[PDB]
């Protein structure tokens, strides 16, 4: 089974103790890190459960991404403020836990779970608003991996996108805040080695849109299944096959966009699952 | 109830074919003789055709309240129609 | 909102009584808000589409009734520059004619608010019930009274956005007389940004618009095994379909 609680505080102190050699100005930080990011674990596993939504499933291996999440921002990022470190950390928690959550009675509710561990484990009045909405971070913007401004960020997508209208599809949008917090997200996703993310945006909301653009600025050739009412398993084999012997023989870096449309049979997914 | 919203477009569809018959007739006969008084009398006709729309909006103030009277009984004459309807298709 | 303001950047509008931009987005939203609260069951499965087509309506008819109105007020005042220079007997009358000039400003303050129903009708009413059309409608102007915009209390979506001679070659192809078919043949056929998904069990519509294009209908289905290939050859030649 699953290790104590206790054994999971232990177990991450020694991971972050492993990161914070990059960090070691805040050595003396990694067990209330180690313990703020384990009660996270176990609030989270407590307050969403399958009972709600089916989706709510949480595991050591959500604290390891956590984790690692965290030393890939300190990794590749400015020499941090402790300041930094519990923002760059709460960024990671929120992909990490709440981006799954539904709706917004949940989601608050981690608003104030993320408020109420900084405030146990973590006391500064030096925080600000820890809503995923008011911490962005990006590299789209510095070289380094690091906290960006609002009214930077918007006008950097902004010149961005006409340029994507301009050189792909042209189809016009207004780009706002749900959006730009929607960009980082995917764009996170993938930057990761393995990079999968799904989005669930009902219709029209444009997740296949943004999904486009951001891979075309992470500079993914964007590959979409040419599935229809006559295709075969064979065909779609065929689709699958070339993007992957493109990825390993030609180094292609490839983004496969498949909707809920292109999953014909159960096999079609399947071959998903493999993949 | 036909005539009063089919008058109320054809007099007004009517009132933009005569307003079209009398600025073709000025244009043309400004350097012949009076015959704009020939479409004049048609104006005049019209009269009766600009005051008809009045005359029938007048009537309407007066007709809608009483068709929104007897849209009640037959409401409760519609619902069990309906429910019957539902039955036997239900068969 | 967002979304919607920028939308309606585009300003053909004039003062009212009270924002006037910001009145007619908070209507639409609202409007979204009470139509899946009362229409849709089930739970939080569908999110806004109707939203943002019924702005892009609203926009096209904005734009298509303020040039409309505008060349109607041209039409007037070019009748009255040509009665004051012949001014004898009857002519005094036509000149009073400020009645219908007193009469525009009365007939511009409502084509915003009555566009918001057009367009409401075009997008969201497709397909309602005959008593679900009218009670949503109900909701809407009351809607439309909570908010300072002005709507004709006596308006009707078919004489509204139906011309006459329109109306005449839809059943000449054979269209029913029902209220509720005219409205729905108006819906089809007025706002074509979106392509129109006709249900109906007698195809006796499948011939309506066959009758009104003429040689350029061309029938396909789904179905067949040529329709890979002869939609491509519909689409290359201008061929007016129905699937």
């Amino acid at each position: 089974g699953y290790p104590s609680g206790k054994s999971l505080s232990q177990i991450y102190e020694i991971y972050y103790k492993a990161i914070f050699k990059l960090v070691p100005e805040f050595r003396s930080y990694t067990e209330p890190f180690a313990r703020a990011s384990v009660h996270l674990y176990n609030e989270c596993k407590a307050r969403y459960s399958t009972g709600l939504q089916s989706h709510y499933l949480f595991s050591p291996r959500e604290l390891t991404r956590l984790v690692r999440g965290v030393y890939t921002a300190i990794n590749t990022g400015p020499r941090q403020t402790l300041r930094s470190l519990i923002r760059l950390w709460a960024y990671e928690a929120w992909r990490i836990f709440a981006d799954r959550l539904v709706g917004v009675k949940e989601k608050n509710s981690f608003e104030q779970l993320l408020y109420e561990t900084v405030d146990k484990y973590l006391p500064n009045q030096d925080l600000g608003n820890i809503s995923s909405t008011s911490l962005l971070f990006s590299g789209l913007l510095s070289l380094d991996f690091k906290e960006v401004n609002k009214t930077d960020l918007v006008n950097f997508i902004e010149e961005r996108f006409k340029t994507f209208c301009d050189e792909e599809l042209e189809v016009p949008m207004v780009i706002h805040e749900s959006m730009v917090d929607h960009i980082l997200r995917i764009d996170r996703a993938l930057k990761q080695v393995q990079g999968h993310m799904m989005l669930i945006g009902a219709s029209r909301t444009g997740k296949t849109i943004l999904t486009r653009f951001v891979a075309w600025l992470n500079g993914l050739k964007i590959v979409q299944p040419k599935i229809h009412r006559h295709s075969n398993l064979s065909d779609f084999d065929m689709i699958l096959k070339k993007a992957i012997s493109d990825c390993s023989l030609k180094e292609s870096r490839t983004c496969l966009i498949i909707d809920e449309s292109n999953i014909l049979e159960t096999a079609f997914l399947e071959r998903m699952n493999t993949l | 109830r036909e005539d009063l919203i089919k008058l109320n477009t054809e007099y007004k569809l009517k009132l933009k074919n005569l307003e079209k018959r009398l600025l073709e007739e000025l244009n043309n006969s400004q350097g012949n003789m009076l015959e704009n008084d020939e479409l004049m009398v048609t104006l005049n006709n019209l009269k009766k055709e600009a005051m008809n729309i009045e005359k029938k909006l007048s009537e309407s103030e007066e007709f809608f309240p009483q068709f929104d009277n007897l849209v009640e009984e037959y409401s409760i004459i519609g619902k069990h129609s309906v429910k019957i309807f539902s039955m036997l298709e239900k068969f | 909102s967002q979304v919607a303001n920028n939308m309606v950047d585009v300003i053909p509008m004039e003062f009212t009584d009270f924002t006037i931009r910001d009145a007619v987005v908070n209507i639409l939203i609202h409007f979204d808000r009470n139509f899946y609260q009362k229409m849709k069951v089930g739970v939080n499965p569908r999110s806004p589409g109707y939203f943002i087509d019924g702005l892009r309506a609203l926009v096209k008819l904005v734009t298509a009734k303020y040039q409309d109105l505008q060349e109607n007020q041209r039409f007037v005042n070019v009748g009255l520059e040509k009665l004051n220079e012949s001014v004898k007997s009857l002519t005094f009358e036509k000149e009073r004619w400020l009645n219908t000039t007193k009469q525009f400003s009365k007939t511009s303050q409502e084509l915003i608010g009555n566009c918001i129903i057009s367009s409401i009708y075009e997008t969201y009413f497709g397909h309602l019930n005959e008593r679900e059309r009218a009670d949503m409608l109900v909701i809407l102007k009351r809607l439309l009274g909570k908010f300072a915009v002005k709507y004709d209390v006596n308006y009707r979506f078919i004489d509204y956005l139906v011309t006459l001679d329109e109306k005449m070659k839809w059943l000449e192809c054979g269209l029913d007389k029902n209220d509720y078919f005219l409205e729905n043949m108006s819906i089809v056929m007025n706002s074509q940004d979106a392509v129109p998904f006709l249900l109906d069990p007698s195809s006796h519509m499948i011939t309506v618009i066959s009758n009104y294009y003429g040689n350029k209908t061309v029938l396909l289905s789904f179905l067949e095994e040529g329709f890979v290939k002869r939609l491509e050859n519909a689409i290359r030649f201008g061929s007016v379909v129905i699937i």
